[PDB]
RNA sequence: AAGCGUUUACUUUGAAAAAAUUAGAGUGUUCAAAGCAGGCCGCCUGGAUACCGCAGCUAGGAAUAAUGGAAUAGGACCGCG
RNA sequence: UACCUGGUUGAUCCUGCCAGUAGCAUAUGCUUGUCUCAAAGAUUAAGCCAUGCAUGUCUAAGUACGCACGGCCGGUACAGUGAAACUGCGAAUGGCUCAUUAAAUCAGUUAUGGUUCCUUUGGUCGCUCGUACUUGGAUAACUGUGGUAAUUCUAGAGCUAAUACAUGCCGACGGGCGCUGACCCCCUUCGCGGGGGGGAUGCGUGCAUUUAUCAGUGGUGACUCUAGAUAACCUCGGGCCGAUCGCACGCCCGGCGGCGACGACCCAUUCGAACGUCUGCCCUAUCAACUUUCGAUGGUAGUCGCCGUGCCUACCAUGGUGACCACGGGUGACGGGGAAUCAGGGUUCGAUUCCGGAGAGGGAGCCUGAGAAACGGCUACCACAUCCAAGGAAGGCAGCAGGCG
C-alpha cells in the first residue's frame, strides 16, 4: 500500500506509538491568502518537500505557470511565456524559462494546460526552488 | 645540521615542524617549514657531541667539578620562594626576597630586587571584594528590576481581567437585544 | 579532499560550466567519520566560524527515548542490524543517522519494577536470589498500595513488546548525528514503527 | 577580497555627508557599532566638517584623549564611532548639547538643545524576543536590549528612555493620526502627520503621510519614525521644520535675506 | 475600519533604483575651466533639483489585443428527506 | 543646428561606393613664451626581474633580577624610563592587473522561516547544591659551547615570570520544589474498603547542546518560532561562573566598599560572506538533435558542510533540453554605473581611480588565524631562477620607483 520507501514513512511532528486503550496528521497554512486543500489533510501520504505537510516554507516570490510535462514522479515541468520589449526594434520577443516545480501528490487530477501558481522556497534539489501551491482547472474540458 | 628527537635515522632528512616542538622556531604564527636535520643516532659523521654528566666520578676534573657556576636568576613566584626557603602561608615573603648586588666603576654600589608576582596584596583583595560586590549588586539590581516588573505585570493583569469582564459584560447585552 | 560546489558539474540541459575561481576554504569537505563500536574516542575538528565539531570513531554511549513513557537512559550499544541507507553499513558495524540497531533492555527494565513494580517478561523457574528487586516489589504501605494499584490498571503493555523483552534485546533508531556532535542519541522502536522493520529484516535475509 | 572592508574611499561614501574630492582619496570608515554604515555619522566628520572646531583630522584624535566628548553618558575614545539617529554628543564644560536629527534636506544640522532635553531620548523598538526565562526583550534601532518592558509597546512602536539608568520611562504607540518623519531617501526631512496606514500581504507595508499644508505622500513602513503624539512632538525641530518647499520658493526666500541685509 | 474578485498585455501614480559622471540653483579661484564658497559687524546660509534604463511590488480603468463559462446538460438559485 | 561637394559621359538624370567633412583616442614629425589642472607599460610580453622599500604595534591598566639609564629613604618586592624577549590584535587591509570567465561574473527586486560572524554597542555573567589571603611546574632574554662555505638555520648545561600552559575553590549556600516516600493524624463504613492533610533519607533542580512528549507568556502572512515542565546526555583531541593587572582612597570594631583596562558562556547590533528567485549578454547551422550508469533528470535513506541541495554515496523512474536556437565552438568578452558622436531612432567603446568577481608564473594541497585554499604565508611538481667550499641553502615587482626584452 503505502511506505514503499527504504525507511519508515511518517510526518516528523506526529507520534502514534503512545499506549493505546486513526493516525494523527500535522499541516500548516501557507499565508498570502491561499487555502489549504482538503486531501492534504484527508490523505495518508507524507512528503517532506510539500509547503503544507513538509519542512519547507514559501518565502520571497510567488509567480505562476502552465504545466507541460508530468513524466516524472512527484514533480512536474511548467512553462512560463513572458514578453520582453526591445528598445531598438520596437517589437516584442517570445521567450520562456521552463523549469521544474515540485508537485506534491496532495493534488490528484492535474492535467495539461492547467495554470498553476507557484511559490519560491529554499532549494530542495539542484535546480528546483519552487513548489506547487494550488492548481486551477484548464479552460473548459471538464470531461 | 642539528640532530632531532625520535627520527630514528642516521643520515640527513628534511622534516616539517610546528609550534610546541623543538629544533624549529615559528617565525610566522604556526608556519610549517621543512628543515634538514640529522638522525637521533650518533656515528662518526658528527662534529660536536653534547654530553650531560649525571653521575659524578671519583676523580676531580678541573673543568666542572672545580668551578661551580652561581645562580643567575632566583625564584620570582612567591610559591617557589615558599618551596626553596621552606616558607608557610603566614610568614612574610617580602623579607625573604632574593636580591642581587649591583656595582660598577663610576657609579655607587646598588641593589635590585625582583617584582614578586602572585603575592598577597590588599590591592588584589580590593579586586577580590569588588568582583564579589558586582555579584551582590547584580543580584540586588535584577531582583528589584523583576520586582518592579512584577508590579507592572500586576498592573496590567487587573485591567486586562476587567477589560474581559467588560467584554463578557458586552456579550450579555447583545444576547438580550 | 572533496569539494562542496555546485558549479563543478553540468547545467540542467547537459552543458559543462566554466569555473572562474579555484576551490575556496568555504568549499571545504573532510573525509567521512565511519564510526565503529568500542572504547569512547572523540576527535575534534575546527570548522567555519571558529566553532567546533565532535567526530566519533568508536562510541558506546547512547541515550535512547522509550516513546510510550518518555524516559531515556544512556544505554550501551553493541551491534548494527539494518540501515535504511546502505547494505554495506548493514554488515559493517557503523552508526549514522536513522540506523535500526539491537540494544539491551535492562536499564529500561530496572525502571519498570521500581516505579511500577510489575513483572514483565521474567520466565518462571528463575528467581532473583540477591532479593534486591523483591524489596522494590514488596513492603508496601496502606496509601501507597492505592498508588501501586493505580499503576497496575494503567500498565497494559502491547503484546509485540513483551516478546522482544523475552530475549532481552530491543530495537532502537539513531535520530542524532554522531559525526557532528559526537552523540548517537535516538528513540526506541515501539508499536507500528517496530512492526515494520521485523518484516524488513526477513525481506533481506530470506 | 578575503575579508570585510576596513578602508573607505572619499567618493564611494554616499551623498549625505557632502564629502569633498579635492582633500583626500580616502575617508574615515565607520567602525562596527549600533548604527548603519550609510545612515550614521563618525565623530571626526561631526567636529571637523560641521562644527569648525579643527582643521586637520589628527586634532580629533587629540580631543577624545582629553576627556571632553561624552556620548549619552559614555565617553567613547573611537573617533570613527558610527553615530546614527538621536545621539547626544554632549560637551562637558561649555554645556553645548547637540542632538543628531536630520535636516529638512538629506543632511544633518547643528542643533543646540538645553540640558533638560539631553537627559532622555526617544527610541524606536524593532522586535520582541522572549528571553531564555520567559522575559520579553525590546530591541531598539540602535539595539538597546532593555528587558522587563511595558508590553503595551508593540513591534512598530517607540519608547522613551533615561540614560543614567539605561531603562525606559514612557512610550508613544503607533496610532493612526500621529506625527511622522521619513528617516532615509529622497524625501528625507519630511515632518508630517500620519493620515492612513495600509497593510499589504507579503511585501513591505506603506503608510500615507500628510503634511500640515495638505501635501499627502506615501512612505514605506521601514522608512518611518514617529516624533510625537498627535501634533505635539516630544523632540525639538531645526529651522525649516521639515517642510521641503519647492525649489522655486527657495530662491524667493534666498533673495529676501540678501536684499534686506545688503 | 478588516477581508474576498476569471486571468493577462496596456496606461497613470508611489517607494526603491549606491556616489562621481548627464542637465542644472548659488559663488569673481581677477573671466574661465575646476571647485564647494563667502559677506558682515558670532551670524546668515548652502552643498538642491531633474534622469535613473529592463524585470519585480503597489494602488484607479476595462476601450483596445486574446481566453472561456451551460447544449450527450453531472448547467446555475432558494431550499428539503 | 534634422546640412554637404568632386569623381564613370561628346554633353545630362539616377543607383552606387570612393574621395573629400567634423569630433572622438594613440603614436610620430616640426615648432613652443607665460600660466591653472593634467592622462600616462595594457594593447605585441598576465614576459622576466638586478637594486632599495611597502605591517607592524606598549598604555596608568599582561609580564622589568639588561644599572642601558636612573631616586637614596632602604632591607616592606618592584621610584620612573627602560634595550631585548614571552603574550594579545593586525598582516585575509591596501595597491596592481583583467590572464580566466558568455545566465557564469556582473546589474536591478528579493529571502537565510535554510548559517556563521574578529572587533564595537545594549543585556545575563552568587540562578547549578558539590590552598582559595591565590595551586602546579616548564621556557624565552641573560651566562656559556659552538656547528656551517652559505640562511630571519639550530642545540646541549643554569634558571626565572605569566591575561602563554594545566588544576581548581572560599561566598552565593538556607533551603524553595518533583520523585522514590518509610510513617504519623482525621472522618465514615460491622469491617475490608473510600477520602483528605503533614513528612524522615537520597537523587535531581543555571546557562548552551542532544533524544523524546504534554499543554499552549509573547509575535510573524504562515514554525518543526521563542518560551514552561516532564525523562535522561554534557565529549578529557573539554564551555562560563574573573587563581589577571593599574590608579586615586574611604566605613566599622579583622569585616565591608570605588574608577577602569583586558578577555570571556550566551542572545541581539554592525561590516559582511555564501547560498537562493525573476529579468537582462557578442557572433556562429560550413554546430540539429544534445546530455545520461564517468549524477545527466527527480524521489527514498544517509555522509560532509556554517547549514538546504547528486555537493557526495546505494537503490528506484529514464528521463531533462531544443526550430520561443538546445548542445558545441570562437569572443583583440571581467561586467555594470557609464564615455564619445549625435534631430530623433541608435552606433562604437567601456582593463583604467566607483562598485562587485578573479589572480599574483601554472594548477594541486594546507597550518595558524573569526576571516586564506593567502602567496611582500607555507608543501610538492613543472617552466624559470640565486649563492656554493659541491656538503647544502634560498626566490616569486600582472605592487612602489627602477632595469632588460
Amino acid at each position: 500500500d503505502i511506505q514503499t520507501e527504504r525507511a519508515y514513512q511518517k510526518q516528523p511532528t506526529i507520534f502514534q506509538n503512545k499506549k493505546r486503550v486513526k493516525l494523527p496528521r500535522y499541516y500548516k497554512n501557507i499565508g498570502l491568502g491561499f487555502k489549504t486543500p482538503k486531501e492534504a489533510i484527508e490523505g495518508t501520504y507524507i512528503d517532506k518537500k510539500c509547503p503544507f505537510t513538509g519542512n519547507v516554507s514559501i518565502r520571497g516570490r510567488i509567480l505562476s505557470g502552465v504545466v507541460t510535462k508530468m513524466k516524472m514522479q512527484r514533480t512536474i515541468v511548467i512553462r512560463r511565456d513572458y514578453l520582453h520589449y526591445i528598445r531598438k526594434y520596437n517589437r516584442f520577443e517570445k521567450r520562456h524559462k521552463n523549469m521544474s516545480v515540485h508537485l506534491s501528490p496532495c493534488f490528484r487530477d492535474v492535467q495539461i494546460g492547467d495554470i498553476v501558481t507557484v511559490g519560491e522556497c529554499r532549494p530542495l534539489s539542484k535546480t528546483v526552488r519552487f513548489n506547487v501551491l494550488k492548481v486551477t482547472k484548464a479552460a473548459g474540458t471538464k470531461k | 645540521f642539528p640532530m632531532k628527537q625520535g627520527v630514528l635515522t642516521h643520515g640527513r632528512v628534511r622534516l616539517l615542524l610546528s609550534k610546541g616542538h623543538s629544533c624549529y622556531r615559528p617565525r610566522r604564527t604556526g608556519e610549517r617549514k621543512r628543515k634538514s636535520v640529522r638522525g637521533c643516532i650518533v656515528d662518526a659523521n658528527l662534529s660536536v657531541l653534547n654530553l650531560v654528566i649525571v653521575k659524578k666520578g671519583e676523580k676531580d676534573i678541573p673543568g666542572l667539578t672545580d668551578t661551580t657556576v652561581p645562580r643567575r636568576l632566583g625564584p620570582k613566584r612567591a610559591s617557589r620562594i615558599r618551596k626553596l626557603f621552606n616558607l608557610s602561608k603566614e610568614d612574610d615573603v617580602r623579607q625573604y626576597v632574593v636580591r642581587k648586588p649591583l656595582n660598577k666603576e663610576g657609579k655607587k654600589p646598588r641593589t635590585k630586587a625582583p617584582k614578586i608576582q602572585r603575592l598577597v596584596t590588599p590591592r588584589v583583595l580590593q579586586h577580590k571584594r569588588r568582583r564579589i560586590a558586582l555579584k551582590k549588586q547584580r543580584t540586588k539590581k535584577n531582583k528589584e528590576e523583576a520586582a518592579e516588573y512584577a508590579k507592572l505585570l500586576a498592573k496590567r493583569m487587573k485591567e486586562a481581567k476587567e477589560k474581559r469582564q467588560e467584554q463578557i459584560a458586552k456579550r450579555r447585552r447583545l444576547s438580550s437585544l | 579532499g572533496i569539494s562542496r560546489d555546485n558549479w563543478h558539474k553540468r547545467r540542467k540541459t547537459g552543458g559543462k560550466r566554466k569555473p572562474y575561481h579555484k576551490k575556496r576554504k568555504y568549499e571545504l569537505g573532510r573525509p567521512a567519520a565511519n564510526t565503529k563500536i568500542g572504547p569512547r574516542r572523540i576527535h575534534t575538528v575546527r570548522v567555519r566560524g571558529g566553532n567546533k565539531k565532535y567526530r566519533a570513531l568508536r562510541l558506546d554511549v547512547g541515550n535512547f527515548s522509550w516513546g510510550s513513557e518518555c524516559c531515556t537512559r544512556k544505554t550501551r550499544i553493541i551491534d548494527v542490524v539494518y540501515n535504511a541507507s546502505n547494505n554495506e553499513l548493514v554488515r559493517t558495524k557503523t552508526l549514522v543517522k536513522n540506523c535500526i540497531v539491537l540494544i539491551d533492555s535492562t536499564p529500561y527494565r530496572q525502571w519498570y519494577e521500581s516505579h511500577y513494580a510489575l513483572p514483565l517478561g521474567r520466565k518462571k523457574g528463575a528467581k532473583l536470589t540477591p532479593e534486591e528487586e523483591e524489596i522494590l516489589n514488596k513492603k508496601r504501605s496502606k496509601k501507597i498500595q492505592k498508588k501501586y494499584d493505580e499503576r497496575k490498571k494503567n500498565a497494559k503493555i502491547s503484546s509485540l513488546l513483551e516478546e522482544q523483552f523475552q530475549q532481552g534485546k530491543l530495537l532502537a533508531c539513531i535520530a542524532s548525528r554522531p559525526g557532528q556532535c559526537g552523540r548517537a542519541d535516538g528513540y526506541v522502536l515501539e508499536g507500528k514503527e517496530l512492526e515494520f522493520y521485523l518484516r524488513k529484516i526477513k525481506a533481506r535475509k530470506g | 577580497a578575503r575579508g570585510p572592508k576596513k578602508h573607505l574611499k572619499r567618493v564611494a561614501a554616499p551623498k549625505h555627508w557632502m564629502l569633498d574630492k579635492l582633500t583626500g582619496v580616502f575617508a574615515p570608515r565607520p567602525s562596527t557599532g549600533p548604527h548603519k554604515l550609510r545612515e550614521c555619522l563618525p565623530l571626526i566628520i561631526f567636529l571637523r566638517n560641521r562644527l569648525k572646531y579643527a582643521l586637520t583630522g589628527d586634532e580629533v584624535k587629540k580631543i577624545c584623549m582629553q576627556r571632553f566628548i561624552k556620548i549619552d553618558g559614555k565617553v567613547r575614545t573611537d573617533i570613527t564611532y558610527p553615530a546614527g539617529f538621536m545621539d547626544v554628543i554632549s560637551i562637558d564644560k561649555t554645556g553645548e548639547n547637540f542632538r543628531l536629527i536630520y535636516d529638512t534636506k538629506g543632511r544633518f544640522a547643528v542643533h543646540r538643545i538645553t540640558p533638560e532635553e539631553a537627559k532622555y531620548k526617544l527610541c524606536k523598538v524593532r522586535k520582541i524576543f522572549v528571553g531564555t526565562k520567559g522575559i520579553p526583550h525590546l530591541v531598539t534601532h540602535d539595539a538597546r536590549t532593555i528587558r522587563y518592558p511595558d508590553p503595551l509597546i508593540k513591534v512598530n512602536d517607540t519608547i522613551q528612555i533615561d540614560l543614567e539608568t539605561g531603562k525606559i520611562t514612557d512610550f508613544i504607540k503607533f496610532d493612526t493620526g500621529n506625527l511622522c518623519m521619513v528617516t532615509g531617501g529622497a524625501n528625507l526631512g519630511r515632518i508630517g502627520v500620519i493620515t492612513n496606514r495600509e497593510r499589504h500581504p507579503g511585501s513591505f507595508d506603506v503608510v500615507h503621510v500628510k503634511d500640515a499644508n495638505g501635501n499627502s505622500f506615501a512612505t514605506r513602513l521601514s522608512n518611518i519614525f514617529v516624533i510625537g503624539k498627535g501634533n505635539k512632538p516630544w523632540i525639538s525641530l531645526p529651522r525649516g521644520k521639515g517642510i521641503r518647499l519647492t525649489i522655486a520658493e527657495e530662491r524667493d526666500k534666498r533673495l529676501a535675506a540678501k536684499q534686506s541685509s545688503g
